[PDB]
């Protein structure tokens, strides 16, 4: 906190209202506030102390191979795959990937076959597609001899 | 007096800037030449250094 | 492949099994033509269109700033299908910071709202965002993100075909005496975007003006060309894009 | 202050000096893409021409190195012959002191380690070129070896280089996959550059006309460059495929 | 011209050379590379990567038989392996072949490329190399070694040891996996098992470069009836002759 | 700002400021001011002393039996250039026979300042010569720029003030060309043209320094009372 | 596709084919090969118009084939030929395709040829999900009271 | 993003440019115009030398030196520091005609001077060069036009220009290539480099001028570089005084 | 305006070429609105005034605003940021909104690196409240806005240090370059001043010139 704006002020007094009021909401039949952020090194350590948020839940942006299958499997279960499409071709090309990104690849893939007048999604779409939403090279984009 | 402060020249970093100094500086500026005429107003700059304006 | 068919039919989605996009992020170098390209579909699509400058909906009072951008989507959801059409979101849509200042701190509380409106548990109906950007590389990661925002529209420098059909569509209109000299011109103009070629339009023009003749010539076309190369490399580059 | 403006590491173990050659390499907007037919190696690459003032039989990214190694070069002019220079000098000294004609295997690591020393001085600028050499050897057949201004060299079943390149590199992986056999074949080497040529006219989404195109082929013992005069009967064959 | 003799590598204040220590960091981005001492040969391995598949892996290596005897595996930077494998033969011959007319020991020549370090650590325009060697050999009198060449220009003999960015993981499978009797073949089912545990993209017997300094093979030497002399020590193992050994796994 | 530093550092308004800054030495410098006919060129040289008790410091070396140089810049910097034009014009003789040429020693002069200039860890030479001499096409007069740049004129000068004497010689030019055979004239017309560079220091028979060379007249340098007939 | 050269030029040159058909149909017996060559060479010109207009001599060649009891074989070949280089357009052919639909239904083929002749058919339209669509189903029933 | 990357050359800027050598085409900038028209039969230089006082002698200063006895060159820019670069190609030329007696070819020289600017640009102690040259002339191989920018970058041309009017030459040489796309005469091309430097003597009319012109041509010169001067060279004038009116 | 001191153009002493090149861009979109719609092209929407400094860009604007007479806004680049939280930006479009009233227009922008340049990404610190009041700008640049009633003269002698965005033609269409007097020149600037002071014609002007 700056603490001369007023803008400022005004949520300083929100966060120890909330607070306070968490350590009143103990010993009730509820379960205390669900609370979520992307970030999490741009939180206040007060919160994160025993007695207020006890379980601290982390979610990985990797995944491994069985656990990556999975994903693919149930959002193209329900969609509409051709009997010449298979997801197995699909995961070991990327080391790194996180569930969302999945998703939107499985979005692009029945996107592009609207284009081609594809009731299934034949693997040549899903393929082409695949490629597309991934990006991110500037590490071995043309920097290959760092290895 | 001493405008060692407010006087750095302008470069470009990718930092931040140095916007918060050149702010001032700029403001200056045009007031000592205005876009009209300025009235009796004698100035005196004071450094003690040349370079860094 | 957004915009107009879910609006038409969404019954092509649902062959498929598959959710509709919504979120278009168009980014470009300079002068591609991203506004544009948003300006001349608002007059097709035929609902209704919000254009929003992101930097008008942000005030000094505290928090009216994100109460205008929540009522935003909520007169969309009310006249659906709606669009929302957001101009250079590099504005409130910057990097995390939370080490900047009072000010910026106050860009995190308009962003975190815009970004829940998106997505949260009140879902969209037919209510569709196109931003646009000037770099997709300083804008937020949670806002980016994949999902949030989904096909992502990259705007090319015109290609060695696209060049011909820029120069024809600012040379129509003109007078000229007849101008035949495109076929030098494009080959000339390489390292140019849109902007500058509707610039050379204007510039073969104001030859004119000095010749006193009320028509281009195509010689006219030749200078204009190399009066725009010179200045444009001295002065700065233009952006690359990721 | 000083880690970034000599090519010594930097807290990261990164050289910035040598990566901001790869960020000058693919500000000439010149494509090349080039393939081993089954014996014979066609590249094929654009010769952008500006201007109307310019002698188009002078602009080339085309050099004959030797008779059986030719180097096509992506990244500024200035880099770009002095890059040729010291290739067809090594050339012709190593045919001076081993009694043979230098096989290209020899001169793609040779013109790397004057890349890497390029990098372990202070005085020196590496060059910021990739050079793509394409050569028809004796013992090792039709092969393609790219270097680039670090000084790190792999060969190639096909590469491609300018900043479109990503999508070039799109076509060549699909292709090789689907046929699954490493090298393009098709006898002829006149039939390889028609395959090269419509390869390039889809990945980037633009036609070529005979000012546009530059082709090298190296086939075996020599390596010419096609007059744009024969490129056009490459262009009308490409109207009844 | 030259003007640059002044040293690149300097103190640092609070102490350490901080060139030195930069160059290391470069050491740990790269591929991993292991080595395991047995009692009658010594495994070293590695893991190709390309920039993409169109890229050949045939006509790559990162194995370098420096001669017959004693072979290099890095982990670090391409550029620099490169050059350094060429000035290791260079003095190999210069310095032990024209003068004692024989192959150098392991020992020996493991200190002559530690002073080619030593001289990119310091004199003028120069930094560090931006490599660690593992350079394993055997030689008649100290067995069969294994040497870690580091950017210091220090070396260690080692036992089994592994480098490069999986480097923390590798060796504590290593200490516990290790054993004061292994024979070759026994060897080669420790590092292959390791180095699979360091990969995550793709396995077969192409795209893991496996070597052994196992011991002779006249099949290599390219003669026969001089029996003084015994052939290549040093055998890079073939693609599928690699790949039985990893479905033994 | 930092651009001043040294030789190699360009300069972002297509300058380099070094060699700026060292012709800055040539206008803090004294007036020498030359002026030619079609027979006869003339250095008309104020000389300077520093204190009462101290000497006039020449202004005027005779460079060869028919080629003498004036200095209007850093005295070090002019027996550095002056050596190396008797070397030349000495090779010259010995080798070719040859009186060596006033167009071609400009040539000769200019080199040997341009690669100390396009040099790391050298400097620009801070020092003007005007270069007089008779030759196979006649009287030369060169003015050497210590930006490397030689420049062949009717008259010139170079000093403090000189821009007053420049315009002395741009009226009284078309008169000078013509007056031949008759060195008198010339001289009390260079003498003249160096009076309006003065600004209370006067000229006197310790401060004029002429030198003269002629078709008829070898390289002759007149002081003392041989400057006091044609004050 | 679209092109300002052969729009009304091209149909009235499609008439004088016309006039050119009996010669066609005359080499027709020679070779079937020859006589497909001209109509085949006619079809590589855009526009919708000329388009419709070069196809109805291509069905009309598709009686000569099924007539055939050893040339029937021919068109179900040409037709996965048509699909797969472009046609010319994606509205003309799918139309046109039907025709050939039709005339399977009234050739009163032996058996053993008419299902054959159906499943090469279907084949094609397998992936896609346009127009099509609604023929599939139209030539599957049929095909379905053969068995 | 880091200060520095502009006190030298061997450094790369952080999008990969230069600085030096981007700053050394502004040196290059300020220089006098100079045209040269590529004919059929060789070559034509013609180069605006300024009367910048009334104190300079007339036709006794020269910006277009001879290398060898068939290569012009001409320059502008820095003038000292391309004296220099006309004197290293003068070196090396006769390096190559005692080793092969033959005139040094167009492509072999320009060839050679390339390197010489481009290797100044490699290393930190040596200062780039800023002169643009246009040079060309007549070999055996026929007529040859090359412009080298001071970035050691070179190419072919059939009419190059350099300096202040680079703006208004560059236009007017499109069209002589525009009236004559088939070829034009060598002895035709004096009056049309005439004509060429009055109307880009329009950024530069504050002053007065001197026109200087020279040839290489195969069949008016027999292939050897010469200046153009009596009758000829006043013709030019009065041709140029006819179109300007 | 309240009428700023007529300057005319005799005492813009030389740089011809500039006063020409600037007239184009600025006074005929006013005066000959009705030819250029015949041409069938559009006005600029801006000049650009870069050099070094002391070259008199900011003479020549207020020579144009006594010519012109018409409404002509004064800007100055630092007084349009503004620590309150977009009020920065209310600056921008108020003061642009005032110019489609009082048409046709000129604002005149003095500086322009107080709106500095996009490129900070950094997650110490920014600023982002430069980039805001930048991002505004463009917004009334843009089609949407008028600017074929105004025209916006932008002067600066840093050009370097500025964002793409601000530049390329078509927000500021004419890229004016100012460079120091000639020889000639130099001489016509002395001439006007002195006009002010007494003289005596003993004065050669040319010598002064020279110096
Ligand atoms: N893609 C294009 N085809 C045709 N005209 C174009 C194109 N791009 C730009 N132009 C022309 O140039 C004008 C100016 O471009 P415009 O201001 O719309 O650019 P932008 O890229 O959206 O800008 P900014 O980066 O400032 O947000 C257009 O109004 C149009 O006349
Ligand atoms: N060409 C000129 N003719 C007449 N007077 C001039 C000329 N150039 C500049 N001046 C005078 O010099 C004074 C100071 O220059 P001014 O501040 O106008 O310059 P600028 O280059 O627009 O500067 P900055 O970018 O530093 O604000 C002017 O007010 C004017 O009186
Ligand atoms: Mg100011
Ligand atoms: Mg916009």
């Amino acid at each position: 906190f700056d603490a001369q704006t007023g803008s400022d002020r005004e949520v300083q007094r929100i966060l120890i209202e909330l607070l306070t009021q968490m350590d009143g909401f103990d010993q009730s039949t509820n379960v205390k506030v669900i609370m979520a952020t992307n970030r999490a090194d741009t939180l206040d350590p007060a919160l994160l102390r025993p007695g207020r948020l006890d379980r601290k839940i982390e979610f990985p942006s990797l995944r491994d191979r069985r656990e990556r299958r999975l994903i693919f499997g149930t959002i193209a279960s329900k969609m509409s795959l051709a009997p010449e499409a298979d997801l197995d071709s699909l995961i070991i090309r990327n080391d790194s990937l996180s569930g969302a990104v999945i998703a939107a690849i499985m979005q692009e893939a029945g996107l592009r076959a609207v284009r081609k007048n594809r009731y299934v999604i034949l693997q040549s779409d899903l393929e082409e597609a695949y490629a597309t939403q991934v990006k991110t090279d500037n590490t071995v984009d043309k920097f290959d001899f760092y290895k | 007096d001493e405008i060692d402060a407010v006087g750095g020249a302008r470069f470009d970093d990718g930092a931040g800037g140095d916007n918060e100094v050149q702010r001032t500086m700029l403001e200056l500026i045009t007031q000592l030449d205005g876009f009209d005429p300025r009235g009796n107003i004698k100035v005196m700059f004071a450094t003690n250094r040349p370079n860094t304006l | 492949e957004v915009i107009e068919l879910p609006l038409k039919n969404p019954e092509i989605f649902q062959r498929v099994g598959i959710k509709p996009p919504k979120g278009v992020l168009l980014y470009g170098p300079p002068g591609t033509g991203k506004t544009l390209l948003a300006k001349a579909v608002a007059a097709t699509i035929g609902a209704n269109f919000i254009f929003s400058p992101a930097s008008g909906i942000v005030d000094k009072y505290i928090g009216e700033s994100a109460r205008i951008i929540r009522e935003m989507f909520a007169y969309a959801k009310e006249h659906e299908p709606c669009i929302i059409f957001m101009d250079e979101v590099d504005a409130i849509g910057g990097r995390r910071f939370s080490e900047g200042t009072s000010a910026d701190r106050e860009i995190q509380r308009t962003l975190m709202e815009l970004l829940t409106q998106m997505d949260g548990f009140d879902n969209l109906g037919q209510t569709k965002i196109i931003m646009a950007t000037n770099r997709p590389d300083t804008l937020d990661p949670a806002l980016l993100r994949p999902g949030r925002l989904d096909r992502k529209v990259e705007i090319p420098l015109p290609n060695e075909a696209g060049r011909l059909e820029i120069f024809k569509i600012h040379t129509a209109k003109v007078k000229k005496t007849g101008e035949f000299d495109f076929e030098a011109a494009v080959k000339m103009s390489d390292g140019f975007n849109g902007a500058d070629i509707r610039n050379c339009a204007t510039e073969a023009g104001f030859f004119a003006i000095r010749d006193d003749r009320d028509h281009i010539n195509p010689d006219d076309l030749m200078k204009a060309v190399r009066k725009v190369a010179e200045v444009k490399k001295l002065e700065g580059t233009i952006e690359y894009q990721k | 202050g000083y880690d970034r403006h000599i090519t010594i590491f930097s807290p990261e173990g990164r050289l910035y000096q040598v990566e901001y050659a790869f960020k000058a390499t693919n500000q000439t907007n010149i494509n090349s893409l080039a393939v081993r037919g089954k014996d014979c190696t066609v590249v094929i690459s654009q010769k952008k021409v500006p201007d109307k003032l310019l002698d188009p039989t002078t602009v080339s990214y085309i050099f004959c190195i030797s008779r059986t190694i030719g180097m096509v070069v992506n990244g500024p002019i200035p880099d770009a012959r002095n890059a040729a220079l010291r290739a067809k000098a090594e050339a012709a000294e190593f045919r001076y002191k081993y009694g043979y004609d230098m096989p290209c295997d020899v001169l793609a690591k040779r013109m790397a380690n004057l890349s890497q020393i390029y990098t372990q001085r202070a005085y020196m600028r590496p060059l910021g070129v990739i050079l793509t050499f394409v050569s028809v050897d004796e013992e090792l057949g039709p092969s393609i070896y790219k270097t680039d201004p670090a000084g790190y060299y792999v060969g190639y079943k096909a590469t491609a280089t300018g900043p479109k390149q990503q999508e070039i590199t799109t076509n060549l992986e699909n292709h090789f996959k689907k046929s699954k056999i490493d090298h393009i074949n098709e006898e002829s080497w006149e039939k390889v550059v028609e395959f090269a040529i419509t390869h390039m006219i889809d990945a980037l989404g633009t036609e070529f006309s005979k000012n546009d195109l530059e082709v090298g082929v190296a086939t075996k013992d020599k390596f010419f460059t096609l007059s744009a005069e024969n490129i056009e009967e490459r262009l009308v064959a490409i109207a009844e495929q | 011209t030259d003007r640059y003799s002044f040293s690149l590598t300097t103190f640092s204040p609070s102490g350490k050379l901080g060139q030195i220590d930069y160059a290391l960091t470069a050491v740990k981005q790269g591929v991993t590379s292991l080595g395991i001492k047995a009692t009658n040969g010594v495994v070293i391995a590695t893991e190709k990567k390309s920039s993409s598949p169109l890229a050949m892996s045939e006509t790559l290596s990162k194995v370098s038989l420096l001669t017959p005897d004693i072979g290099a595996v890095y982990s670090g930077m391409g550029p620099d392996y490169r050059v350094l494998v060429d000035k290791s033969r260079k003095v190999a011959h210069t310095s032990y072949k024209r003068i004692y007319g024989e192959y150098p020991p392991t020992k020996l020549l493991v200190s002559e490329v530690a002073k080619i370090m030593q001289e990119a650590t310091q004199s003028g325009g120069v930094r560090p190399f931006g490599v660690s060697l593992l350079i394993a050999g055997h030689d008649e009198f100290n067995g069969f070694s294994l040497y870690q060449v580091d950017p210091s220009g220090s070396y260690f003999p080692w036992k089994a040891t592994a480098i490069g960015k999986g480097s923390v993981a590798a060796k504590t499978f290593l200490e516990k996996r290790w054993n004061d009797e292994l024979e070759l073949e026994d060897a080669i089912h420790i590092a292959l098992l390791t180095l699979k545990e360091s990969v995550e993209g793709e396995f077969n017997g192409d795209t893991i470069e496996l070597a052994i300094i196992g011991d002779e093979n006249p099949d290599l030497l390219g003669y026969t009836g001089i029996p003084t002399d015994k052939g290549p020590r040093f055998r890079k193992l073939t693609s599928q002759e690699i790949n039985d050994r990893l479905e033994a796994l | 700002n930092n651009y001043d530093g040294d030789t190699v550092t360009f300069s972002p308004t297509g300058r380099l400021f070094q060699v700026e800054y060292a012709l800055e030495a040539i206008k803090q410098g004294s007036v020498t001011v030359g002026l030619r006919s079609n027979t006869h060129a003339v250095l008309v040289a104020l000389k300077r002393n520093a204190d009462e008790l101290s000497s006039y410091q020449k202004k005027i070396i005779k460079c060869d039996e028919h080629m003498g140089l004036s200095l209007a810049g850093l005295a070090p910097d002019a027996r550095v250039l002056s050596n190396y034009l008797r070397q030349q014009c000495n090779y010259s003789s010995l080798v070719f026979n040859r009186k060596l040429a006033v167009e071609r020693a400009g040539h000769l002069l200019c080199d040997k300042a341009q690669k100390n200039t396009q040099s790391y860890g050298g400097r620009p030479y801070g020092v003007g010569l005007l270069i007089i001499g008779y030759d196979k096409s006649g009287a030369h007069l060169l003015e050497f720029q210590p930006s490397g740049n030689v420049t062949e004129l009717y008259g010139t000068a170079i000093g403090a003030r000189s821009q007053g004497a420049k315009t002395y010689l741009e009226r009284t030019l078309d008169t000078f060309i013509k007056i031949d055979g008759n060195p008198d004239e010339l001289i009390k017309a260079g003498v003249e043209a160096i009076s309006q560079s003065l600004r209370d220091e006067s000229l006197t028979v310790d401060n004029l320094s002429i030198a003269i060379v002629g078709k008829d007249t070898p390289f002759t340098i007149y002081d003392g009372e041989a400057v006091a007939k044609y004050i | 596709m679209s092109r300002d050269a052969p729009i009304k030029a091209d149909k009235d040159y499609s008439q004088i084919l016309k006039e050119e058909f009996p010669k066609i149909d005359s080499l027709a017996q020679n070779d079937c090969n020859s006589a497909l060559d001209q109509l085949l060479v006619l079809e590589k010109k855009t526009r919708q118009a000329s388009d419709l207009a070069s196809s109805k001599e291509v069905l009309a060649k598709i009686v000569d084939l099924l007539a055939s009891r050893n040339k029937w074989d021919d068109l179900n070949e040409q037709l996965t030929l048509l699909s797969k280089k472009h046609g010319q357009l994606k509205l003309s052919i799918q139309y046109m395709i039907q025709k050939v639909m039709e005339y399977l239904k009234s050739s009163k083929s032996l058996d053993l040829n008419t299902r054959i002749s159906v499943i090469e058919t279907i084949r094609v339209v397998t992936e896609n999900k346009i127009f099509v669509e609604v023929e599939r189903a139209r030539v599957t029933k049929d095909l379905v009271e053969i068995k | 993003i880091g200060t520095g990357y502009d006190l030298s050359n061997s450094v790369f800027s952080p999008d990969g440019r230069n600085f030096q050598v981007e700053y050394a085409v502004k040196a290059v900038e300020n220089g006098t115009t100079s045209i040269g028209i590529k004919c059929n039969d060789g070559v034509v230089f013609a180069v605006e030398k300024l009367i910048t006082s009334k104190l300079l002698v007339p036709q006794k200063n020269v910006k277009i030196q001879v290398v060898d006895r068939h290569i012009g060159c001409v320059y502008s820019g820095l003038i000292p520091d391309g004296r220099h670069l006309v004197n290293r190609g003068r070196e090396e030329a006769a390096s190559f005609k005692k080793l092969y007696k033959t005139p040094i070819p167009i492509p072999a020289f320009a060839d050679r001077l390339g390197q010489y600017v481009q290797a100044h640009t490699l290393y930190n102690s040596v200062r780039p060069f800023g002169v643009s040259t246009i040079f060309g002339g007549v070999d055996k191989n026929g007529a040859h036009l090359y412009m080298l920018e001071p970035s050691g970058s070179y190419w072919g041309y059939k009419g190059a220009a350099t300096g202040k009017g680079r703006q208004s030459a560059k236009a007017e040489l499109e069209k002589l290539v525009d009236h004559h796309p088939e070829g034009l005469s060598a002895r035709e091309a004096v009056k049309q480099a005439a004509k060429i430097i009055y109307l880009a003597h329009e950024d530069n009319k504050e002053k007065d001028f001197e026109l200087e012109i020279s040839w290489c041509s195969l069949s008016e010169t027999n292939g050897l570089h010469k200046f153009v001067k009596g009758d000829l060279l006043q013709e030019a004038i009065d041709f140029a005084q006819k179109e300007i009116n | 305006v309240d009428e700023k001191p007529t300057e005319t153009y005799s005492d813009v002493g030389g740089l011809d070429k500039q006063i020409e090149e600037l007239v184009e861009a600025i006074v005929l979109p006013m005066k000959r609105a009705d030819k250029f719609k015949d041409m069938g092209i559009r006005a600029p929407k801006g000049a650009l005034m870069y050099g070094p400094p002391g070259t008199g860009k900011t003479l020549l604007a207020r020579a144009c605003a006594a010519q012109t007479n018409a409404t002509f806004l004064k800007l100055a680049a630092p007084q349009l940021v503004q620590m309150y939280i977009g009020e920065g930006a209310k600056l921008v479009r108020d003061a642009f909104a005032l110019a489609k009233e009082k048409a046709p227009t000129i604002i005149f922008i003095d500086e322009l690196d107080a709106i500095g340049t996009k490129r900070f990404d950094s997650e110490k610190s920014g600023d982002r409240e430069v980039q805001r009041t930048m991002l505004e700008l463009l917004n009334q640049l843009d089609g949407f806005s008028s600017d074929d009633r105004v025209k916006v003269l932008a002067a600066t002698n840093r050009v370097d240090v500025l964002d793409p965005a601000l530049l390329r033609s078509g927000r500021l269409d004419r890229k004016i370059e100012f460079p120091l007097p000639s020889e000639d020149s130099r001489a016509q600037i002395l001439q006007i001043h002195s006009r002010k002071m007494t003289t005596d014609d003993d004065i050669n002007w040319q010598e002064l010139a020279r110096s």
